[PDB]
């Protein structure tokens, strides 16, 4: 029931501006204190800022490295939390999370207060600060053959090459085939583009009767690719 | 500002052990500490708050303890699905500092990799490049050496590795190594091979193919 | 007793009334280290700890009388810090509200007889004298000040 749906993340040039949104539902948004937390690729969580509810002033606080550059606001009529970014730097590249702080009731004062630990998190939205431009992937088959077979089992996959920015999702047979699937983490090459592979192990008896398609979705470029992987017989 | 020092940064542990992660605060934080778990590709989930109170739905084998500046998260009877990262957090006042994090690895029996190789696709060739993929499947431990040879010449500065995260059920790794050559270079040479060194292999294993055969 | 003990003691009644956030003392301490408020005015030392930002719900003032002087770093730079016996803790919503009180406090601490009564009167008499002086300052009067906001330390 409690849901925090974030959007607005994407690619933006250094020194530019970008605004994130967090649509909340399943709780009384106007009473909740809300926060932002970010996590650079491969790094740890870092607190960004907080906004109080209107009855508690509706004021904000932000971490020192981003104070004076970032602005937090809310629109209780839309049940939406915002993070406004200005003068963005490469070191702002991170997944940004929307969070709801815990509610504590103060007996002596009679007021509610927010405690800054987070039970409910948004799904996160990736912000990429780079001068590079958006590029969709090229998808190439990794065909099964005697060189990828061992013990009644054959390996096959798809090569997702030269895309920017993250992320890309890969499923097999429209999500039906999930067992034995390995989608590798993307690796950033020196060209500035990303590449990854996704492989799956299937019974060799099924080659020639079962069709294997890898579904590649690169939402930053709005690119969907369905590549059939044909078996090699020789 | 309060600083949180989380130790150890990395942790490897066998199934069934009791694992202890510690956080030391730069000042007395009076039990205003939370613990989080983050699995790969997922958002963090709260485990403990007020240093000792288990969050809703959290398995009882988790427990937090401590006081003053010293706190600990204990995981009793470690399970393979506990692989991931763990974070402490001070939450009483600005800047609500998260610890640096602890990455948890599961220790298991040695498992040798299955090695597969894929020549480049004809579609990629037409574009003027050639990627050769060597796949290492379901192995443990993570440490592995993968060397590319083209007509018995070792390749340097033209390959890229990627390792999956530890499987949440069998605690094994998979690894891909991708050798990228120009189409002109790929067609000049005949034998393409990846040599794999791993603890579960008595001798290094070489998977090869001859260009054009398959 | 330390400056931290003073600030926590004077913040406690403001926290209980919800005049300020529960962690108000953590921000006053950080501000006092960053910009000290020790003042020397005619043989009596005064400190005016306060905060900037959004940690105050309602303007308030909390007064502490020290039996023995404790050192505060000077508002103005010098060696030999200020031995303070009267502490005026300020809870101000904005920077503009704090300056208003600083105006009034300057006239207060320059009133010699007023300050020396603070050092000798009881908690109840300190309240009545201060609350009366507040009522006569229309630019302040709304500020929260209660009997519970006076303490000997």
């Amino acid at each position: 029931e409690v849901q925090l749906v974030e959007s607005g993340g994407g690619l933006v040039k250094p020194g530019g501006s970008l605004r994130l949104s967090c649509a909340a539902s399943g709780f009384t948004f106007s009473n909740a204190w809300m926060s932002w937390v970010r996590q650079a690729p491969g790094k740890g969580l870092e607190w960004v800022g907080r906004i109080k509810s209107k009855t508690d002033g509706g004021t904000t606080d932000c971490a020192a490295p981003v104070k004076g550059r970032f602005t937090i606001s809310r629109d209780d009529s839309k049940n939406t939390l915002y993070l406004q970014m200005n003068s963005l730097k490469t070191e702002d590249t991170a997944v940004y999370y929307c969070t709801r702080s815990a509610e504590f009731y103060d007996f002596w004062s009679g007021y509610y207060t927010g405690l800054e630990y987070f039970q409910h998190w948004g799904q996160g939205t990736l912000v990429t600060v780079s001068s590079a431009s958006t590029k969709g992937p090229s998808v190439f088959p990794l065909a099964p053959s005697s060189k990828s077979t061992s013990g009644g089992t054959a390996a096959l996959g798809c090569l997702v090459k030269d895309y920017f920015p993250e992320p890309v999702t890969v499923s097999w047979n429209s999500g039906a085939l999930t067992s034995g699937v390995h989608t590798f983490p993307a690796v950033l090459q020196s060209s500035g583009l990303y590449s990854l592979s996704s492989v799956v192990t299937v019974p060799s008896s099924s080659l020639g009767t079962q069709t294997y398609i890898c579904n590649v979705n690169h939402k930053p470029s709005n690119t969907k690719v369905d590549k059939r992987v044909e078996p090699k017989s020789c | 500002d309060i600083q949180m020092t989380q130790s150890p940064a990395s942790l490897s542990a066998s199934v069934g052990e009791t694992v202890t992660i510690t956080c030391r605060a730069s000042g007395n934080i009076h039990n205003y500490l939370a613990w989080y778990q983050q699995k790969q590709g997922k958002s963090p989930q709260l485990l403990v708050y007020n240093a000792k109170t288990l969050a809703d739905g959290v398995p009882s084998r988790f427990s937090g303890s401590g006081s003053g500046t010293q706190y600990s998260l204990k995981i009793n009877s470690l399970q393979p699905e506990d692989v991931g990262s763990y974070y402490c957090q001070y939450f009483w006042s600005i800047p609500y500092t998260f610890g640096g994090g602890t990455k948890l690895e599961i220790k298991r029996t040695v498992a040798a990799p299955s090695v597969f190789i894929f020549p480049p696709s004809d579609e990629q060739l037409k574009s003027g490049t050639a990627s050769v993929v060597c796949l290492l499947n379901n192995f443990y431990p993570r440490e592995a050496k993968v060397q590319w040879k083209v007509d018995n010449a070792l390749q340097s500065g033209n390959s890229q590795e990627s390792v999956t995260e530890q499987d949440s059920k069998d605690s094994t790794y998979s690894l891909s190594s991708t050798l990228t050559l120009s189409k002109a270079d790929y067609e000049k040479h005949k034998v393409y091979a990846c040599e794999v060194t791993h603890q579960g292999l008595s001798s290094p294993v070489t998977k090869s193919f001859n260009r054009g055969e398959c | 007793v330390t400056q931290e003990d003073i600030i926590r003691a004077l913040a406690s009644p403001l926290i209980k009334d919800g005049m300020v956030d529960e962690d108000f003392a953590e921000y006053v301490i950080a501000r006092e280290d960053r910009s000290p408020t020790g003042l020397q005015a005619k043989g009596v030392g005064v400190a005016i700890p306060h905060t900037l930002g959004d940690y105050v719900r309602d303007n308030a003032i909390s007064v502490g009388i020290l039996d023995k002087p404790v050192n505060f770093e000077g508002w103005y730079q010098s060696p030999d810090p200020v031995p303070v016996r009267v502490v005026f803790m300020l809870a101000g919503r904005t920077w503009d509200d704090i300056v208003i009180v600083l105006k009034w406090l300057k006239d207060v601490i320059l009133d010699e007889e007023f300050m020396k009564r603070l050092l000798t009167m009881s908690d109840e008499e300190i309240y009545r004298q201060i609350y009366t002086r507040i009522s006569k300052a229309p630019q302040l009067s709304g500020i929260n000040f209660k009997r519970e906001y006076v303490r000997h330390l």
